[PDB]
């Protein structure tokens, strides 16, 4: 499952 | 008998009458006739019918015909006795012919004989007969004495000594002998007949004679004889009607005889003196003339005795006599005998005024000599003073003509001197009373009756009263007296009316300040009602001018005055139209800077437009053409001002509503040129007025000068400096015509400053001398003098700076800086300080060779260390002035009135212009230094300011600067957009661009303006840069050729324009230098392309052309000279590619397994000395690393210093600026650690010497400062072509008490070079970003796994293919003594195999890691170190490592990695050799020394004590984007003991500030680095006590844009003092970084006290599923940190 990046 | 003898005598008289050839015979016959006369006398001396007397008279006539006075005197010798015996009466005219005619004969005889003594004695006997029968003679006139007999005696004294200085004792006796025995005896008579006293006529003669004798004797220094003479008359003074006369004469003769004695003496005689006069007038028939003549003598005693010998009682005693004397004179005036012939009556009045003239003089004498205790005496004299003025005005009653005019003239003087005395000794109340009767008479008199009394006398008499009333508190009565002052001068010119008008406004303004409004209610119109309309209008205009002169708030007063004036002026008449237009211009000003439209229904623009139309409809006469010019010019100027004010207010609301870069189109319209046309027309009118030789006929030239000042300031704001120059020249002309030397000096100073800004120092020098000349006519106590002298000193300092006289210029600048007057709290002083700061920056931008070391310390000791600091302080002061003048609306749009009082108007536009100029300087300097972000901040602020004002020219300038900055950032799209905006502004200001292909001699807007020409050339430069960045070569080169052509051509146009404007004969000696920075930059860019294209021969000669240009202008274009020298050195090195041996090889002791170099070192040393003081980052780094390469191991310390000084230069500049801000607030609140850090990061803290001796000494001290146990390794890339990435690694190992060790590692020779590694890293990041978006889970995971494997391969390559054998330089040193001994042994044996530069320290360092020294590492080392005989060296090395293996163990220590902008990206900490070691990163070595300083003074609490685990602040899931992170971390974070923080909310900026300043740990488990709630500025404004554990994406990364040093938030944390900063080098995914964070926190916190964070950082690195893609991301910045 794709993980969201820790960015804005 | 006797009759017969008389008949014979008559015949003898005829015989004696003949004076022919026988005159001696006739004289002999006359002698016989005298005997015959004696014989006749025996019978009868004189016939009863006086026949003998008639015969004697005939004989006397015969003697007169024959000129025989002596014979006649003998003949008439017994006549007095014969007349005395004659008695009877009826003496005829013949009696006079024989007696008075004898005196007449004697008068002719006196006119004959040269001598006087004998002749005067004969005349005295003749005088005894001249008026002998005067008992019934007619009275004499009254310019003379009482009787003719005494008048004769005075006449003889006239022939005597006329000077009357002294009388000889013998002369006094001889002179007395004549009158006493001949004249006095005859009048007295031997038969005195005591029964019959002297007859009335006889008595008057007797006293008159005594006075004349005493007056002549006393005046001619003789008093003793007169004392006896008075006694003789006093002897016969039994009783008489003229008795008082001689008693008063006795007192007079006494007074001169007493002379200077005890004080009471003067009073005692004066006391008796009053009694004699007073009682005599009481008599029913007083001797009027007797008292009069006698009193005049007594007055002389005082007038000759007026030697300041006066007391209080003397003056009152004088007033007693003075008053009685006045009664006598007016009483004589009553008598009408002299009333008919006013000739004598006028003499009586002159005597009255002489009597009063004495009183005024005596009082002024007393007044001057008065002390505090004496003021009581001065007060008692008031009532006496009051009566004096009353008598004088009463005396004038009836006088007409010059008698009226003159005698009014005294009464004005006499009261004025009396009032001045009281005004002088602080007696205001009494002064008004003395001048009141005169003041009211002068006002009430029908205007014109007194048309000749000097205006000054009237002005003085009135001024004393108005001032006295003003200071007592009587402001109400003062205004009425002012009207009386104007009333008296009703028939007078307007010039005299100025002073009453000035006093009116002052009295009313003080009244208003006192709180009174009733006085304010009254205006001149109502009080002056009854005067003619024209004079009332003139007075109202003067009152308006006086109101415009005063400061503070006067808007509504001027509005009321303008309303009254407009009502008075009749609009139906053209003259009324002109007056209405002028008053409408005044109303336009008032409505322009106030809000009274609620009372007029008219705006400022409507009023000024109606004024302009009315003025256009005025056809003037022959004269009045000048006044019309002035009025129309002022109207045009104020129309411009009001339009600009409306535009500014509309812009304020535009921003307020919006609260851009879209309004740029709104700026430049046809309205811009239409608006500037008004200023052009005003200038044309003023030039036409003030150029012609004749002095202008304007009502107010001061207003013309002030308007000229306002026009010049507006022209500089709109960026039209030549027009401002013309206006300043006109101001100089006006100031010369107005005799104002302050204005002349200020104007000349402004011209000098303008000429210096343009770049022409000669014309500037000429204007500085005119200013110095004008300054010598001013009171040196005035602040204007001090200001102008300090300004002239600054201008002379700047001229010395320009003409390379730096030593004396620095001395002058230090004298100005140290002057206490520069710190005075006034707006003009603030404006002076700004130019001081700019000149300080000018001196601070100079190379160290220009000035001595001592003067450099003296200049830096003032407070500013870098030019940027001085410029920033100047900008801050300018903003403060703007705030103090016009609020904050023009600067920010988040209420104070403008308060226009003349100076504020000029200062407003001046300060706006200086803000824009200082912004330009700051932007240029900061962009040149490589600090693009700050420059962009200033550029945006200036663009906003020019947006509000709507000035297209300044907008174009700042848009070009912004385009240059965006090119520096490598942002091509935004730069192109800015350039296109510039193109539109330029094309619509003049109405491939069209301003190119213009004639060299062109007169268009873009060619007649230096500013627009500069903007065009900068545009071409930035466009060429864009073209070259986009790969379009030979187009950017074409544009650079255009720039090269354009700059010298434009300089000549400016030269010609300046010469034609100032009308100098010779041209400026040297062409101005303002486009020389543009030409130098073009030269630099063209030479750098020649480097890229070595074949183009054209570019090859450009390096020599540019170097000669920059060498001709030392030291002003030094940074460009340094760049050109670097390019020359690179050209001489040869091919910059191919990775050959390179000339540097000989200078290095290891190779991968005069001379040209001497010349290169010299050139590079010169360039380094050029830029060492204030270096641009990239150029400095290039020079430093190239010179380190060239120097090699020929000088280890120079190489290490050069490598150290090439890293993080922009951070050094920013730290210096930040430190200055900290010290400034420290001074404001109220520093030693701050001073030491300034001295550590400073560029000028060097001693004098030759390169590199002072640099090496500074480096040696900084190396002595290193702490123990720390290893500093600098990894820099040596770039052999600017704008590229080098493949040579410079490695410097710095340690305490060990010599520096350096090494060069060329990586181009091998595959997997440094460029390949960086390219692979960037590709990995790109692929990660692409994969993040994908939605298919399997593809996402597979791509992530591939990226992790790529990261592992890159990390392995870093250790094996880049550092190779030198990896051991980063490892700690051994404490065991084995490696030192082995190095000592091997050094000599290695030197015998060909080791060129034997270094024991390098051998020690490499032998410490003996265990991990692979056989291949040994082979590389031995083969590259001893190339002559490699195998023997390999054997020796293998033997040494065999002896050292196992027997050595690494120790506790710390590795600080200093990396450049390109290498900081790579994850060096994850290399397999560095996995088990504690490693952190610092921006530079000076930062490690700074950390040591802060820790010594106890400012870093966590680096001194430790991290408290209970002082943590966490920001979790602030934006509600991540639900998994919250679920994982919420329970752990909240259950932690003592931890506070937030979740699900953006923490208020106040919360993060307290977190960073008051806690020891800060954890951000969110997106990015948290720049949304805490930006770099906020963290920079605070001191960071806590350890920042930032777990976002790219938190520790530095962004490299173009060729600029990396920027980021971590740098701000380090500069704030963060003990340690943990962050992600690249972007991460949520769950993996969650596992890393959990592992790190659990491992560190569970460890307990004394737990190094770095150990658990590398252990937490093994937690994620993606080991290298996520674990390798976190890095540390700072120094190691533990738990307490
Ligand atoms: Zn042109």
């Amino acid at each position: 499952n794709p993980e969201v990046p820790r960015e804005d | 008998r006797r009759q017969a003898c008389d008949a014979i005598l008559r015949a003898c008289n005829q015989q004696l009458t003949a004076k022919l050839a026988c005159p001696r015979h006739l004289g002999s016959l006359l002698e016989l006739a005298e005997l015959a006369c004696d014989g006749y006398l025996v019978s009868t001396p004189q016939r009863p019918p006086l026949y003998l007397e008639r015969i004697l008279f005939v004989l006397l006539r015969n003697a007169a015909a024959q000129g025989s006075p002596e014979v006649t005197l003998r003949l008439a010798q017994p006549l007095h006795a014969c007349l005395v015996q004659c008695s009877r009466e009826a003496a005829p005219q013949d009696y006079e012919a024989v007696a008075r005619g004898s005196f007449s004969l004697l008068w002719k005889g006196a006119e004959a004989l040269l001598e006087r003594r004998a002749a005067f004695a004969a005349r005295l006997k003749a005088l005894s007969f001249l008026v002998l029968l005067e008992d019934e003679s007619t009275p004499c006139e009254v310019p003379h004495f009482a009787s003719p007999t005494a008048c004769r005696a005075v006449a003889a004294h006239q022939l005597f000594d006329a000077s009357g200085h002294g009388l000889n004792e013998a002369d006094a006796d001889f002179l007395d002998d004549l009158l006493s025995r001949h004249v006095i005896r005859a009048l007295v008579g031997e038969r005195g007949s005591s029964s019959g006293l002297l007859s009335p006529q006889r008595a008057l003669c007797l006293l008159e004679l005594t006075l004349e004798h005493c007056r002549r004797f006393c005046w001619s220094r003789h008093h003793d004889k007169a004392i006896s003479a008075v006694e003789k008359a006093h002897s016969y003074l039994r009783n008489t009607n003229l008795a008082p006369s001689l008693q008063l004469c006795q007192l007079g003769v006494k007074l001169l005889q007493v002379g200077e004695e005890g004080p009471q003496a003067v009073a005692k005689l004066l006391i008796k003196a009053s009694a004699v006069l007073s009682k005599s007038m009481e008599a029913p028939s007083p001797p009027l003339r007797a008292l009069y003549e006698s009193c005049q003598f007594f007055l002389s005693g005082l007038e000759r005795g007026t030697k300041r010998r006066y007391r209080l009682d003397a003056i009152l005693s004088l007033f007693a006599f003075l008053g009685g004397y006045c009664s006598l004179l007016q009483q004589l005036r009553d008598d009408g005998v002299y009333g008919g012939s006013s000739k004598q009556q006028q003499s009586f009045l002159q005597m009255y005024f002489q009597g009063l003239h004495l009183y005024t003089v005596v009082v002024y004498d007393f007044a001057q000599g008065c002390q505090i205790v004496d003021l009581a005496d001065l007060t008692q004299l008031v009532d006496s003073c009051k009566s004096t003025v009353v008598w004088m005005l009463e005396a004038l009653e009836g006088l007409s003509g010059q008698e009226l005019t003159d005698h009014m003239g005294m009464t004005a003087s006499y009261t004025s001197n009396l009032a001045y005395s009281f005004y002088s000794h602080k007696l205001y109340a009494e002064a008004c009373a003395i001048s009141e009767p005169l003041c009211q008479h002068l006002g009430l008199v029908k205007p014109g009756t007194y048309p000749e009394v000097p205006p000054e006398k009237l002005h003085r008499c009135f001024r004393l009263q108005v001032e006295s009333l003003k200071k007592l508190g009587k402001q109400a009565q003062g205004c009425k007296m002012v009207i009386l002052w104007l009333a008296a001068l009703q028939p007078c010119s307007p010039e005299h009316m100025a002073e009453p008008v000035t006093f009116w406004v002052r009295v009313k303004m003080d009244a208003a300040r006192a709180g009174d409004k009733e006085l304010q209610l009254k205006t001149l119109r109502d009080s002056l009602s009854g005067w003619d309309p024209e004079t009332l209008a003139l007075l109202l205009r003067e009152e308006l001018q006086a109101y415009k002169a005063v400061r503070a708030d006067t808007g509504q007063e001027r509005f009321n005055i303008i309303c009254d004036l407009l009502e008075l002026s009749p609009e139906e008449t053209p003259a009324g139209a002109w007056a209405r237009a002028t008053h409408l211009v005044e109303l336009a000003q008032v409505l322009c800077y106030h809000d009274f439209t609620q009372q007029t229904n008219c705006s400022a623009l409507d009023a000024i437009r109606e004024a302009l139309q009315l003025l256009d409809s005025v056809r003037p006469e022959a004269q009045a053409r000048d006044q019309l010019l002035d009025d129309k010019a002022q109207a045009l100027l104020w129309l411009y001002i009001c339009t600009l004010e409306a535009k500014m207010q509309e812009g304020i609301e535009r921003d307020r509503r919006a609260q851009f870069l879209y309004s740029n189109i709104a700026f430049n319209l046809a309205a811009d040129a239409a608006q500037s046309k008004c200023l052009d027309q005003a200038l044309a009118l003023w030039k036409e007025l003030l150029t012609k030789g004749q002095a202008p006929a304007v009502r107010c030239l001061q207003q013309t000068a002030a308007s000229l000042q306002i026009l010049a300031a507006l022209y500089q704001l709109v960026a039209k400096p030549m027009q401002a120059l013309e206006v300043l020249l006109l101001l100089r002309i006006v100031s010369e015509r107005l005799k104002d030397h302050s204005k002349a000096a200020g104007s000349s100073c402004h011209i000098t400053q303008l000429l210096l800004t343009l770049g022409c120092p000669s014309y500037a020098q000429l204007h500085l001398e005119e200013a110095a000349s004008s300054l010598k006519h001013l009171d040196q106590t005035t602040d204007t003098y001090l200001l102008l002298s300090l300004t002239c000193d600054l201008l002379r300092s700047q001229l010395y700076w320009t003409h390379q006289k730096v030593t004396k210029g620095v001395s002058l600048l230090l004298s100005v800086l140290r002057d206490p007057a520069l710190q005075k709290s006034s707006k003009a002083w603030y404006l002076l300080r700004v130019q001081v700061l700019q000149l300080v920056a000018a001196y601070l931008s100079l190379p160290s060779n220009n000035l001595s070391h001592s003067l450099w310390e003296q200049l830096c000791a003032q407070g500013w260390q870098t030019p940027e600091i001085a410029l920033i302080d100047s900008h801050k002061l300018l903003r403060s002035i703007i705030l103090l003048l016009m609020g904050s609306d023009i600067l920010s749009t988040q209420e104070t009135s403008f308060l226009d009082y003349g100076e504020n108007l000029v200062q407003k536009w001046q300060v706006l212009s200086e803000v824009l100029s200082c912004s330009e300087k700051l932007v240029c300097h900061l962009g040149r230094l490589g600090s693009v972000s700050e420059a962009k901040a200033f550029c945006l602020e200036a663009l906003k300011l020019t947006t509000k004002l709507q000035i297209p020219r300044q907008c174009a300038l700042f848009l070009v600067l912004k385009g240059e900055l965006e090119l520096a950032r490598n942002d091509i799209d935004l730069c192109q957009s800015d350039l296109q905006q510039v193109l539109f502004l330029l094309e619509s200001c003049t109405e491939i661009p069209n301003f190119l292909s213009h004639s060299p001699t062109c007169d268009c807007s873009l060619c007649a303006s230096p500013v627009l020409t500069a903007v065009c050339l900068r545009w071409v430069l930035v466009t060429a840069g864009v073209r070259l960045a986009m790969g379009h070569q030979a187009q950017g080169l074409d544009l650079l050729q255009v720039v090269l052509k354009g700059c010298p051509e434009a300089a000549e146009r400016l030269t010609q324009a300046l010469q034609a404007s100032l009308n100098h004969k010779t041209p400026p000696s040297l062409v101005p230098s303002l486009l020389d920075e543009i030409l130098a930059q073009a030269y630099t860019l063209l030479a750098l392309e020649g480097l890229n294209q070595p074949s183009n021969e054209s570019l090859q000669k450009v390096l020599q052309s540019g170097l000669k240009f920059v060498a001709a202008r030392i030291p002003h274009l030094e940074p460009w000279r340094a760049s050109l020298l670097l390019i020359w050195a690179l050209t001489k090195l040869g091919g910059l590619s191919c990775c050959t041996t390179q000339l540097f090889a000989s200078s290095w002791g290891w190779q991968p397994p005069l001379s040209t170099l001497d010349s290169i070192c010299d050139s590079l040393s010169v360039a380094f000395r050029g830029i060492s003081h204030c270096p641009p980052s990239g150029l400095y780094a290039h020079l430093c690393r190239f010179l380190a390469l060239c120097l090699g191991h020929r000088d280890p310390y120079a190489t290490a210093f050069l490598v150290t000084e090439s890293v993080s230069i922009t951070c050094r500049h920013q730290l210096l600026t930040h430190l200055h801000r900290q010290l400034s607030k420290a001074q404001k609140h109220r520093d030693v650690p701050l001073a030491r850090i300034q001295r550590l990061f400073s560029f000028r803290a060097l001693e004098s010497g030759h390169f590199p001796q002072p640099e090496k000494e500074s480096f040696q001290e900084r190396l002595a400062l290193i702490p123990s146990g720390v290893t500093v390794c600098v990894l820099a890339l040596a770039t052999l072509q600017p704008g590229t990435v080098g493949n040579t690694l410079l490695l410097t190992r710095l340690e305490k008490d060990s010599p520096p060790v350096s090494v060069q590692i060329p990586t181009g020779q091998n595959k997997l070079h440094l460029r390949s590694v960086l390219n692979e890293f960037d590709a990995i990041q790109k692929a990660q970003k692409e994969n993040s978006s994908c939605t298919d889970k399997r593809e996402w995971w597979t791509g992530r796994l591939a990226l992790d494997h790529r990261m592992e391969v890159l990390i392995a390559s870093l250790e094996k293919s880049v550092l190779g054998c030198w990896k051991g330089l980063l490892l700690p040193s051994s404490e065991e003594p084995g490696p030192a001994q082995e190095a000592s042994r091997l050094q000599e044996l290695l030197q015998d195999c060909g080791w060129k530069y034997p270094d024991r320290t390098l051998l020690k360092i490499m032998l410490s890691g003996a265990g991990a020294l692979t056989p291949q590492d040994i082979q590389a080392l031995a083969y590259g170190l001893c190339p002559t005989q490699p195998e023997r060296a390999q054997e020796l090395l293998n033997e040494a490592v065999g002896r050292l293996q196992g027997l050595t163990v690494p120790s506790n220590s710390h590795l600080v990695l200093v990396l450049d902008k390109d290498l900081q990206k790579l994850p060096w900490e994850s290399m397999p050799s560095l996995q088990a070691l504690p490693v952190t990163r610092l921006p530079s070595f000076r930062f490690l020394l700074s950390y040591s300083i802060i820790k010594e003074y106890g400012a870093s609490p966590v680096l001194s004590q430790g991290v408290d685990p209970r002082s943590t602040f966490y920001v979790l899931n602030p934006h509600n984007n991540l639900s998994s992170t919250e679920e994982q971390f919420r329970a752990n974070f909240s259950s932690e003991a003592g931890w506070r923080g937030v979740v699900g909310e953006v923490p208020r900026p106040e919360q993060v500030q307290e977190a960073l300043t008051k806690h020891d740990l800060y954890i951000y488990a969110g997106h990015g680095a948290g720049a949304r709630f805490l930006d770099g500025q906020a963290v920079l404004r605070l001191s960071c006590r806590a350890v920042a554990l930032l777990f976002g994406s790219s938190s520790a990364a530095l962004a490299v844009h173009g060729n600029l040093e990396g920027a980021g938030i971590v740098l701000k944390y380090i500069m704030a003092g963060c003990p340690l900063f943990l962050g992600n080098l690249w972007d991460v995914t949520d769950r993996d970084i969650d596992r890393y964070t959990e592992a790190l926190l659990q491992g560190w916190l569970g460890a307990g006290p004394g737990a190094p964070l770095l150990y658990y950082v590398n252990q937490a690195r093994q937690a994620p599923r993606l080991k290298y893609l996520i674990g390798a991301a976190p890095i540390a910045y700072g120094l190691p940190v533990s738990l307490r």
